């Protein structure tokens, strides 16, 4: 945790905001609307 | 060999169009996620520093 | 009159030793490893490891576990652009 690398860590998604935040509207409504047969849950971080 | 999913066109240009703003950018990480070292042992040896 | 001997067997496996306070694991990103005393300043590290001897070279293999990272874009049509990141040693290059 340093702000010398804290953009540089917020950027990989390595820490910070979650996936179902950073992510446009549209595209959260999309990815919601068609799990089913076109998945695209595995290509995002959400980290810990 | 490659396989497409014959997606509807307004659907796939919808897509399309929104994967190429600069906040809904892909991320992954190797699985292992380390990194690899090594040493010899000499035959017989026994302590390694 | 007889003597006793014991001993274990572990195959298909590594050793693992966590960089936590009290060894759990409760996330990716151990608290330890936001300390400010590791993280705003420079340390050396010294290991030393006691085997069993053997009548062979061999090798002793250590895994340093770290972050590891690659974030893709692409803005135009038929481009494609990449930032790789390893965080505790090396990314890329500078200047």
């Amino acid at each position: 945790a340093t702000p010398s690398m804290m953009p540089q860590w917020s950027y990989m998604h390595i820490s910070g905001q979650d996936a179902s935040e950073y992510l446009s509207p549209g595209l959260v409504q999309f990815a919601r609307a068609t799990e089913t047969y076109f998945s695209l849950n595995n290509k995002f971080r959400n980290p810990t | 060999y490659a396989t497409f999913f014959p997606m509807a066109h307004n659907t796939a240009s919808t897509l399309e169009a929104m994967l190429r703003n600069d906040t809904n950018d892909q991320s992954f990480n190797d699985y292992l996620s380390a990194a690899n070292m090594l040493y010899p042992i000499p035959a017989n040896a026994t302590n390694v520093p | 009159d007889s003597i006793t001997q014991k001993k274990f067997l572990c195959d298909r496996t590594l050793w693992r030793i966590p960089f936590s306070s009290n060894f759990m694991s409760m996330g990716a990103l151990t608290d330890l490893g936001q300390n400010l005393l590791y993280a705003n300043s420079a340390h050396a590290l010294d290991m030393t490891f006691e085997v069993d001897p053997m009548d062979e070279p061999t090798l002793l293999y250590v895994l340093f576990e770290v972050f590891d990272v690659v974030r893709v874009h692409q803005p135009h049509r038929g481009v494609i652009e990449t930032v790789y990141l390893r965080t505790p040693f090396s990314a890329g290059n500078a200047t």
